[PDB]
C-alpha cells in the first residue's frame, strides 16, 4: 500500500544512508537496488527486513550519478498450501555521490 | 546407518501466517529430521524462539536458505553436507541474508562446525550485521572450485561483540567460540596424491573416491557422508541395477538384488506414497513432461504421449467470464491446454481490438497457442480468422467436439464468413452432439466431401453447408480430394488432409506404398501403416528388411550381432548375474563374444591376449 519519502539522509563520497516510510502498510521485506543511472553494468541488490526503514549503501564510486530503487514487498500465504499473495510497490530517487 | 527423513520446503522468502504460525510450521517440518530431501529454509524466526531442534540435521539435498531471522543462534551444529541439487536465486547452495532488526542485532552464531562439503553451487552472505566468526572460514575446502568465481561474501559489524577463534584453529578459521568450533580441513590440507577428501596431510591419510566431507578410514564403508549413494553401510557410485544382462538369453532380466534410488539412498522398495521413475528413482510426484499410472499395483511415472493433459476453461466461464472472444489479453491462459471445458469463440472484436475492455488487437501469430487443443467440451465458433491464413491451422490437432453447450443452442461447429480455402481439421474424428454450420466462406472448397454422418455421434445431428465457393468451380480449378483419399472425403488437397486412405499411410499422410523393398528408411506394414525398421537392420535387395519393430526383427544386422539382436556396438560394462560385468568383443564376422573372465575392465579380442597385461 505504497511506500513514500525515499531520501538520502546522510552521505560520504562512497556511502549513502537511505530512508523511507512504509506507511499504512506492512511488507515482509524490501528489495534495494542501485546502479549508475547510465549504466551498462547491471544493478546491485540486497534485501532489508520488513520492520526496518533505513539502509546503508556502501562501496559506491565518488562523482557518479546513481539510481536507487526500493521495492516494498508483500510475500505471504495463510498456510504452506494456501494462496500466494505477492506484490511489489517501488519508490526511487537519483543521487550523485560527492567528490573525495 | 538409515536416517530420519523430511521433505524440506520451497517457500523461498514467503511468510506463512503470523511469525508464530510460520515457526510452528518450520518446527513441524524439521523436528527430529536428520536428512532433508528438499531444501532447508529458516526464515522469519524471531528473537528468543527456540531453534535447538536444528541440531539433529546432518544432510541437505537441495539448498539452505537462512533469511530475515532475528534469533541470536541457529544451531546447525551437525550439518555435514549441502548437495546443492537445487539452487537459490540460480546459483547458491547456501544463502545467509538479512538476519537482523531495527537495532542492528540478530543472528550472531551459526555454529556450522561440521559443514565440510557443498557438492554443487556457490555461497551468498549478505547484510548480517550481528554475525560472528563466519568471515574466518576457508570456503575453498568446502566448495567445488567451479563455483569459487560465483561466491558472494559480504561481512561487517563494529566489533559486533565477537569472541576471537581458539589458538588451535587452522589459519584462525572457526565457526564460533571454543576449540570444538574450529574449521576441520579435509581438501586443502590433502596430499597431492589424494583424489578427493582425506583425514590428514599424509598419503596413508586419504579417503575413498566415494566419500563426501571426510572419512574415518580409506574404505567406501568408512565415509562420513556418501558423495553419491549409500547402499546400506557403503558408498557406491550407483545403486545395484534394477535389470541385469543374461548371457544365455541375451535378454535383460529383472535383478533380484535390484535397488531403487530414494534421495542418496539405495532401496528395495519405494517408501509409502512415492512414485517410481524412468531412471530407478523414488519420487514424491511425477514431472511436468509425465503422468502417473498404477501399473501392476505399483504407482509409476510415464512420459505422457504428446503435451501433458491440461483441462482448462472455455469462453465465458472461469477467468474467461464476461470475455466475448479469445483475445490479446486472455490467449496467454490457453498455453499448454489440451482440453477446453466449455466453448471457444473467435470473433472480429479479437483482431480489431476493443476500447471499452482495454483489449488491443490480437496478433495472428498468437493463434498457434491453440495447437495443443485436442478436445472441445462445448462448441467452436469462428466468425473471424486472419485473411492471409488459408486454413484453420490452429485447430490441426483437434480430435473431438462434444457439443454439450451449443451456439444459439444448435451448433457444435460454426465456421462463418472467412477467407479460408480449406478447413484444416485433419485430426477431427468426432462431433459427439450439435449441428454443423459452414457458411459465407467465399473461397472454402472442401467441406462438402466429408461424410459428416461418420463424425456425428447421434442421428438428428445435421449440417448447414451453404454460401461457400461453388462446388463446380472447386472441381473446375482442381480444388478436390487427393487420389489417395478414400470416398469418405478430405479437409484439403494434401494426402495428409484425407478422412481415411484408400490403401496405406505413413504418419498422418496417405501414401501409394511403404518402403518394403526400395525406400530411404526401410519399413514393414502393420494395420495398413508404414512402420520403420530398427536403424540396425541392414537394408535388403529384393527382400523385406524387417518383420517387426526392434533389433530382434531384422533379416540381417547392419553393424554387430549379439545373439538375436543387431547392435551398433557389443555389450560393454553392462551388469550381469552375480555382481559381475558383461564385456563383449567383436570377431571377424561382426559377432559379439564374451571377454575372458579376468578382463574386469573390457577387452579388444579373445583370451588374456586382447587384454593388457
Ligand atoms: C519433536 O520430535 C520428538 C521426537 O519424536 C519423533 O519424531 C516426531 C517427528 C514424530 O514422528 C514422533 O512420533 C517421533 O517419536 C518428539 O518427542 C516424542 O513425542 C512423542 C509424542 O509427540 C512421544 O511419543 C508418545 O509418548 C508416549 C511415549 O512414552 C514415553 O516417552 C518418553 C520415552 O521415550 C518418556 O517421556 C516417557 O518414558 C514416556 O513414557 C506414548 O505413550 C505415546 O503413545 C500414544 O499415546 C496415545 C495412545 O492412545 C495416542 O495419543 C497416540 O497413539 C500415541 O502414539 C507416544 O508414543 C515420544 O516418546 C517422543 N520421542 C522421544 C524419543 O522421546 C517431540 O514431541 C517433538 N516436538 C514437538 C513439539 O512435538
Ligand atoms: C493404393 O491406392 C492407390 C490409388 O488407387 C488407384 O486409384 C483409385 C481411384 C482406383 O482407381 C484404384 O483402382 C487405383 O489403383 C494406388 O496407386 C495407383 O497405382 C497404379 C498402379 O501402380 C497407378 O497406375 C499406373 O500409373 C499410370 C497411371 O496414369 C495416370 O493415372 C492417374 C490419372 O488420374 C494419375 O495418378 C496420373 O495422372 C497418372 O499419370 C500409368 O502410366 C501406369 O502404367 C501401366 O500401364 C500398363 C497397364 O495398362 C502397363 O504397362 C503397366 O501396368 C503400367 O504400370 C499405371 O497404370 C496409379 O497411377 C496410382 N494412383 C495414384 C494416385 O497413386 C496404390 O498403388 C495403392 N497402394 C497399395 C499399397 O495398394
Ligand atoms: C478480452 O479478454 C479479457 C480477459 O482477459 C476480458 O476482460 C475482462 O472483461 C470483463 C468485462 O467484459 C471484466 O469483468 C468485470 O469485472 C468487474 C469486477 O472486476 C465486475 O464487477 C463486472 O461486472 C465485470 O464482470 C474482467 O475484469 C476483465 N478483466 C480480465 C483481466 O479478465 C475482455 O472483456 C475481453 N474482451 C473481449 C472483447 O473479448
Ligand atoms: C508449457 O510447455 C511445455 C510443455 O509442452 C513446458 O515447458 C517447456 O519445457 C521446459 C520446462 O520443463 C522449458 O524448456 C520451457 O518452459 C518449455 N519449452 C518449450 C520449448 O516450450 C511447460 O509445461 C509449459 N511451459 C510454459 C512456460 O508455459
Ligand atoms: C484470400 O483469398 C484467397 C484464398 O485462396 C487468396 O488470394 C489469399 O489467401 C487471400 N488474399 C488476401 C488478399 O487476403
Ligand atoms: C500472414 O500474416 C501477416 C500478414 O500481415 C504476415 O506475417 C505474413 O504476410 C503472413 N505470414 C506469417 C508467418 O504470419
Amino acid at each position: 500500500d505504497v511506500p513514500r519519502d525515499l531520501e538520502v539522509v546522510a552521505a560520504t563520497p562512497t556511502s549513502l544512508l537511505i530512508s523511507w516510510d512504509s506507511g499504512r502498510g506492512s511488507y515482509q521485506y524490501y528489495r534495494i537496488t542501485y546502479g549508475e543511472t547510465g549504466g551498462n553494468s547491471p544493478v546491485q541488490e540486497f534485501t532489508v527486513p520488513g520492520p526496518v526503514h533505513t539502509a546503508t549503501i556502501s562501496g559506491l564510486k565518488p562523482g557518479v550519478d546513481y539510481t536507487i530503487t526500493v521495492y516494498a514487498v508483500t510475500d505471504h500465504k495463510p498456510h504452506a498450501d494456501g494462496p500466494h499473495t505477492y506484490h511489489e510497490s517501488p519508490i526511487s530517487i537519483n543521487y550523485r555521490t560527492e567528490i573525495d | 546407518e538409515e536416517k530420519k527423513v523430511c521433505q524440506g520446503t520451497s517457500n523461498k522468502l514467503t511468510q506463512l501466517g503470523t511469525f508464530e504460525d510460520h515457526f510452528l510450521s518450520l518446527q513441524r517440518m524439521f523436528n527430529n529430521c536428520e536428512v532433508v530431501l528438499g531444501n532447508l529454509e529458516i526464515t522469519y524466526v524471531q528473537r528468543n524462539y527456540d531453534l535447538s531442534f536444528l541440531k539433529t540435521i546432518q544432510e541437505v539435498a537441495g539448498y539452505v536458505l537462512i533469511a530475515l531471522n532475528t534469533v541470536e543462534r541457529i544451531p546447525l551444529e551437525n550439518l555435514q553436507i549441502i548437495r546443492g541439487n537445487m539452487y537459490y536465486e540460480n546459483s547458491y547452495a547456501l544463502a545467509v541474508l538479512s538476519n537482523y532488526d531495527a537495532n542492528k542485532t540478530g543472528l550472531k552464531e551459526l555454529p556450522m562446525r561440521n559443514l565440510q562439503e557443498i557438492l554443487h553451487g556457490a555461497v551468498r552472505f549478505s547484510n548480517n550485521p550481528a554475525l560472528c566468526n563466519v568471515e574466518s572460514i576457508q570456503w575453498r575446502d568446502i566448495v567445488s572450485s567451479d563455483f569459487l568465481s560465483n561466491m558472494s561474501m559480504d561481512f561487517q559489524n563494529h566489533l559486533g561483540s565477537c569472541q576471537k577463534c581458539d589458538p588451535s584453529c587452522p589459519n584462525g578459521s572457526c565457526w564460533g567460540a571454543g576449540e570444538e568450533n574450529c574449521q576441520k580441513l579435509t581438501k586443502i590440507i590433502c596430499a597431492q596424491q589424494c583424489s578427493g577428501r582425506c583425514r590428514g596431510k599424509s598419503p596413508s591419510d586419504c579417503c575413498h573416491n566415494q566419500c563426501a566431507a571426510g572419512c574415518t578410514g580409506p574404505r567406501e564403508s568408512d565415509c562420513l557422508v556418501c558423495r553419491k549413494f549409500r547402499d546400506e553401510a557403503t558408498c557406491k557410485d550407483t545403486c545395484p541395477p534394477l535389470m541385469l544382462y543374461n548371457p544365455t538369453t541375451y535378454q535383460m532380466d529383472v535383478n533380484p538384488e535390484g535397488k531403487y534410488s530414494f534421495g542418496a539412498t539405495c532401496v528395495k522398495k519405494c517408501p509409502r506414497n512415492y512414485v517410481v521413475t524412468d531412471h530407478g528413482s523414488c519420487v514424491r510426484a511425477c514431472g511436468a513432461d509425465s503422468y502417473e499410472m498404477e501399473e501392476d499395483g505399483v504407482r509409476k511415472c510415464k512420459k505422457c504421449e504428446g503435451p501433458c493433459r491440461k483441462v482448462c476453461n472455455g469462453i465465458g466461464i472461469g477467468e474467461f467470464k464476461d470475455s466475448l472472444s479469445i483475445n490479446a489479453t486472455n490467449i496467454k491462459h490457453f498455453k499448454n491446454c489440451t482440453s477446453i471445458s466449455g466453448d471457444l469463440h473467435i470473433l472480429p472484436v479479437a483482431f480489431r481490438g476493443d476500447s471499452f475492455t482495454h483489449t488491443p488487437p490480437l496478433d495472428p501469430q498468437e493463434l498457434d497457442i491453440l495447437k495443443t487443443v485436442k478436445e472441445i467440451t462445448g462448441f467452436l465458433l469462428i466468425q473471424a480468422w486472419p485473411e492471409n491464413r488459408t486454413d484453420l491451422h490452429a485447430f490441426e490437432n483437434l480430435e473431438i467436439i462434444r457439443g454439450r453447450t451449443k451456439q444459439h443452442g444448435q451448433f457444435s461447429l460454426a465456421v462463418v464468413s472467412l477467407n479460408i480455402t480449406s478447413l484444416g481439421l485433419r485430426s477431427l474424428k468426432e462431433i459427439s452432439d450439435g449441428d454443423v454450420i459452414i457458411s459465407g466462406n467465399k473461397n472454402l472448397c472442401y467441406a462438402n466431401t466429408i461424410n459428416w454422418k461418420k463424425l456425428f455421434g447421434t442421428s438428428g445431428q445435421k449440417t448447414k453447408i451453404i454460401s461457400n465457393r461453388g462446388e463446380n468451380s472447386c472441381k473446375a480449378t482442381g480444388q478436390v480430394c487427393h487420389a489417395l483419399c478414400s470416398p469418405e472425403g478430405c479437409w484439403g488437397p494434401e494426402p495428409r488432409d484425407c478422412v481415411s486412405c484408400r490403401n496405406v499411410s505413413r504418419g498422418r499422410e496417405c501414401v501409394d506404398k511403404c518402403n518394403l523393398l526400395e525406400g530411404e528408411p526401410r519399413e514393414f506394414v502393420e494395420n495398413s501403416e508404414c512402420i520403420q525398421c530398427h536403424p540396425e537392420c541392414l537394408p535388403q535387395a529384393m527382400n523385406i528388411t524387417c518383420t517387426g519393430r526392434g533389433p530382434d526383427n531384422c533379416i540381417q544386422c547392419a553393424h554387430y550381432i549379439d545373439g538375436p539382436h543387431c547392435v551398433k556396438t557389443c555389450p560393454a560394462g553392462v551388469m550381469g548375474e552375480n555382481n559381475t560385468l558383461v564385456w563383449k568383443y567383436a570377431d571377424a564376422g561382426h559377432v559379439c563374444h564374451l571377454c575372458h573372465p579376468n578382463c574386469t575392465y573390457g577387452c579388444t579380442g579373445p583370451g588374456l591376449e586382447g587384454c593388457p597385461t
